């Protein structure tokens, strides 16, 4: 499933590996998303209404995560003879691929978008999250079909507001996905009264690596801080293949109580599950985009010219993990599904096929951009349309990690509405506590009446409760951080906010 | 009118690329893009043209010189960048099209490629550095830059060939961390600009400072001004938290404009004085200097680049301005950006501002680095070279890593990552009244040596502003964790009666009257 001809082609920059592209470590999710695009265009062809004739033909080139990000684009927007003429005016250019679709990593997305801004050829990404992609002056041709980092951050922060976690820990990675996301979280929580305890950069390590010395000491220090700090909500921002090592010695350190709000990167990744003793670490939570599975995806999932554009062991690995992928109900596939359908509808209406026939008038990438920046259609009971900043509104979701092998390794706990910017349908979530109670994470218990909540330390979430002296009452009406004296005949005593 | 478009290129033999900001894009038509193209750059940026003349002087000097590339010439390929990737990338595609042919192939490999140029003198902008580096990584084209400073362009990971000049922010940030370490500062509240420059600087400094034992108190970002409003409120909040963290050093790794906004607001609110370990971006800047009432903001001292002045550059610019005026001269030469008659209609007055700039030498050094890289890869000796076959750029890549080239008598050598090894200097903003002159206090060579006797330190009796975090303090006190990184804590003494049940609690626990327990007492004693 790596080539199909058509009157108008399209291209997919899927990430089949990580860590030729076969030399890198096989990644299942790349193959999953590719099969998603596959079903997209296959059904588009079957559905004669969407595009009679003028069939689309995918052209996939494995991007090798962040390694192969430039050559696939060069191959794209080049004539059949692998030759790309250069002109100051690109208006008149016949491009075989009309809109590349689905660079995965944010860095690869940015490289492709920079390479494409010359040609104004649409690029629709299914997983890019970086907030910088919202600025349509540097990336005019970077439509996107999944909510940005801002929305995941708001979802998590509103989750912690609902469960009353005003004292949280956040650990970031050493890449952009870590630093930028942790920054966004910090800036958000600054204005919603959630206070960051301490921030620690999780060292960049590989699953195949055998660790080093200084890095081992650094992670030991990190987990010691984790088990020290009273804050028991740890929000980890990191690619999937980075957590493994850190989680290992987190577990080994007998660090029991916690609530790991997982970033979108590893909120749906099934690699960390095989640790099979993560229950001891505590309730794992994550943020993702949940959608009904494509109705027929089972058929294509289970069915039996460019550099580094083929894989070797992806099919067998995908079928092996199919237990989890089907049970988990892959959902980020609908992002690429909707991207493909957006390109398909823009291309259809541009050719003006009125359910009767298609006029195969010459099309250019920039015309497709002009047409694709405005689409309103219902795809599997979902309205697909881009906001002016080129990001459709798909529902982010919260996933708790159920270890039971039976079914649903990811449980849809909270639904986040992008436009509404709110959190709803918080299904009763299991907890690691002794009575299923909500694990409290506060710097200090709220001060009682008659006690002043004098701030202590940096953050406004920490206070120690002085009982202001006799003749002084806790003027909770006006100020709480200070105790004042009740005037007139009223004369209070220790505590006793109600001054007599 | 002055005639320079014709002379922005020479045939030579081995052409070298050039991406300089000769003209900077107007902020009018960038947003509107309904036609695939790059917006024209009709405006004139004097510093960019100074840099272009610097590259031309470099190439002319090697061409005239006999020892370097004997019987061989290098050709210019000046192109504009406008500090915008869209209008700075298609030149990059031109640089790999072909020998003469304007079409660029999309082969799977690159070994059979025979590109137009050899090494592309990288863009000044670090964002353009990223874009062009991602482009030339696939083709393995040497790209020695002259403005890039973000540490991300260091390793042979995604930028295998980015042998830049202008040592990265990593070296000056190591220098600043060493400054804080020797000066006893560990409760430092590092700060950076909201743009990517400050972000990368502050990530680097988080790692470095943690390694050095000096742990942050508030890692915050100060927005660049643009239209501030809510960003002005953010600035207010940032300085408020800086003050309320009770520090005396704020390493500000912020661009010039963010620093101007920060200092403007601070003076406008009479914020408390403190030390500002500065970047090279505003250690020498008129913008922050010219704010009235700014002098009472502590002592400002940072690290500056010790780049040997490349003299005779103003002479060369004047000579070219005079020489291009002769109709016969460049008419024969005629027989690239800034090509329109108005674009080339500059004068000595319009360009006589930068002149003795510290980056014309950077461009010189890049050109000479590629010159010596060729000299090594083409096995030329004095007055000869076999020159059997054309050289592909990857051969330079092989022979550009770990290359030492003599420029202006300075034996600059490319480190394994790609950067260059140059020392810095501790410029101190001493105030004689309304003009903070800079002078040497300490020189950084990887081991910062500072003359402690050359800093005024403001305050009274010039005592060094002490900013200390009590790490691992006495057993008679209870520990409260403070800091963006939990490194170190604040010691709090136990109160009467409150016996510290264990030495790892957040407070001291009270006991009954049966036992007598004074302050700083862990166990209630009868």
């Amino acid at each position: 499933d790596f080539y199909l001809p058509g009157d108008y082609l399209l291209g997919g920059l899927f990430s089949l590996h990580a860590n030729m592209c076969k030399e890198y470590e096989v990644k299942v999710i790349g193959y999953n998303l590719m099969q998603a695009m596959r079903f997209a265009v296959e059904e588009i062809n079957n559905d004669s209404s969407l595009l009679p004739g003028v069939l689309l033909g995918y052209e996939i080139v494995d991007v090798c995560y962040i390694s192969n990000n430039v050559q696939p684009v060069l191959y794209f927007l080049a004539h059949e003879d692998n030759l790309l003429p250069i002109q100051e005016d690109y208006s008149n250019y016949i491009s075989r691929v009309v809109a590349v679709i689905g660079p995965d990593n944010s860095e690869s997305v940015m490289t492709v978008a920079n390479f494409l801004s010359l040609f104004l050829l649409p690029q629709i990404t299914y997983s890019a999250i970086s907030d910088e992609l919202r600025d349509k002056v540097r990336f005019p041709a970077l439509l996107r079909t999944t909510p940005s980092a801002d929305h995941h951050i708001e979802a998590m922060v509103q989750l912690m507001l609902h469960f009353r976690w005003n004292w949280i820990i956040v650990l970031v990675s050493s890449d952009t996905y870590g630093r930028d996301n942790g920054q966004l979280l910090g800036e958000r929580v600054a204005r919603r009264d959630i206070c960051i305890a301490f921030q620690e950069t999780l060292p960049t390590l590989q699953p195949n690596q055998n660790m080093t010395s200084e890095e081992r000491q650094r992670l030991v220090t990190i987990v010691d801080k984790l088990q020290q700090s009273t804050a028991r909500v740890v929000v980890v921002f990191s690619p999937d293949l980075t957590l493994y090592h850190f989680f290992n010695e987190v577990l080994r350190q007998n660090f029991t109580g916690a609530v790991w709000i997982a970033s979108e990167s590893w909120a749906i990744d099934p690699v960390l599950h095989n640790l099979t003793e993560l229950r001891h670490l505590g309730t794992f939570l994550g943020i993702t985009i949940q959608s009904v599975p494509i109705p027929g995806f089972s058929e294509f999932r289970e069915w039996g010219y460019t550099c580094n554009q083929e894989c070797d062991n992806c099919l067998n690995a995908t079928l092996s993990f199919n237990t989890i992928l089907r049970l988990s109900g892959e959902r980020v596939v609908y992002s690429v599904y909707s991207a493909v359908y957006a390109v398909a509808h823009a291309l259809h209406s541009l050719l003006g096929c009125d359910k009767s026939t298609c006029t195969k008038r010459v099309v250019y990438p920039w015309q497709l951009l002009e047409e694709i920046w405005k689409v309103n259609f219902t795809l599997l009971d979902h309205q697909i349309f881009f906001d002016p900043q080129g990001d459709v509104a798909l529902h982010l979701e919260i996933v708790q990690w159920q270890w039971d092998r039976s079914q649903n390794p990811f449980q849809s706990v909270a639904s986040y509405y992008p436009l509404q910017r709110q959190l709803k349908n918080i299904q009763d979530i299991s907890w690691h506590t002794i009575n299923n109670t909500i694990p409290m994470s506060m710097c200090s218990k709220r001060c009682q009446s008659g006690q002043k909540k004098k701030p202590v330390g940096i953050h406004v979430c920490c206070f120690e409760c002085i009982d202001c002296l006799p003749g002084t009452f806790l003027n909770h009406t006006e100020d709480e951080y200070e105790c004042q004296a009740c005037p007139n005949n009223e004369w209070s005593y220790q505590s006793e906010t109600s001054c007599f | 009118p002055l005639c320079l478009s014709q002379q922005l290129r020479m045939k030579g033999d081995y052409v070298l690329g050039g991406l300089f900001p000769l003209g900077e894009a107007e902020e009018a038509g960038l947003r509107s893009r309904t036609r695939p193209s790059s917006p024209v750059c009709t405006r004139f940026s004097s510093n960019g043209l100074l840099w272009a003349l610097a590259m031309k002087m470099a190439v002319e000097e090697i061409n005239n010189k006999s020892d370097l590339l004997p019987g061989l010439r290098l050709g210019y390929d000046l192109f504009d960048t406008c500090s915008e990737p869209v209008v700075a990338m298609k030149p990059s595609l031109m640089f790999l099209a072909k020998a003469g042919s304007r079409d660029i192939a999309a082969y799977c490999n690159y070994t059979q490629y025979q590109p137009r140029v050899l090494a592309v003198i990288g863009p000044h902008s670090s964002e353009l550095a990223m874009v062009t580096g991602k482009f030339f990584s696939f083709f393995l084209m040497p790209q020695v830059s002259y403005g890039a400073s973000m540490e991300l362009l260091s390793a042979r990971e995604t930028f295998p060939s980015f042998f830049r000049t202008v040592p990265s922010d990593r070296v000056q940030l190591t220098a600043a961390a060493e400054l804080l370490q020797e000066f006893g500062w560990n409760w430092v509240a590092a700060l950076g600009s909201d743009d990517e420059y400050g972000r990368q600087g502050l990530s680097i400094f988080s790692a470095l400072a943690a390694a050095r034992g000096i742990c942050i108190a508030h890692e915050g970002l100060v927005p660049l001004p643009r239209a501030d409003d809510s960003r002005l409120g953010k600035v207010q909040d940032v300085l408020h938290q800086v003050n309320q963290s009770s520090v005396q050093v704020v390493l500000l790794f912020a661009s010039v404009h963010a620093a101007h906004a920060l200092f403007n607001y601070s003076i406008s609110s009479r914020l408390s004085p403190k030390v500002w370990v500065a970047s090279e971006a505003w250690l020498t800047s008129d913008l922050v200097m010219g704010l009235p009432g700014m002098a009472q903001m502590g002592t400002v001292l940072g690290f500056l680049q010790r780049g040997a002045q490349l003299h005779e550059f103003p002479q060369y610019v004047k000579t070219h301005l005079a020489l291009a005026t002769d109709p016969a001269f460049c008419s024969a030469l005629g027989e690239v950006g800034q090509r329109c008659p108005q674009c080339d209609c500059i004068t000595l007055q319009n360009v006589s501002a930068g002149l003795n700039h510290h980056q014309t030498f950077s461009v010189y050094a890049a050109v000479y680095s590629v010159a010596q890289a060729l000299h090594n890869t083409l096995q030329c000796n004095a007055s000869g070279c076999p020159a059997q076959d054309p050289v592909k750029p990857w051969q330079l890549l092989e022979n550009m890593y770990n290359l030492t080239f003599h420029v202006g008598g300075l034996p600059l050598r490319f480190d394994s990552s790609g950067n260059v090894d140059m020392e810095y200097d501790l410029k101190l903003w001493v105030w004689q009244g309304s003009v903070p002159r800079l002078h040497d206090v300490g020189r950084f060579n990887g081991s910062l040596r500072t003359e402690r006797l050359k800093i005024r330190w403001h305050t009274s009796d010039n005592q060094k502003p002490v900013s200390r975090c009590s790490r691992q303090c006495q057993e008679g006190q209870v520990r409260r964790v403070k800091g963006f990184h939990s490194c170190c804590y604040d010691c709090v003494d136990c109160e009467a009666g409150s016996y510290r049940q264990n030495p790892d609690d957040i407070a001291c626990t009270f006991c009954g009257q049966d036992e007598w327990s004074p302050e700083r007492s862990t166990r209630c004693f009868r």
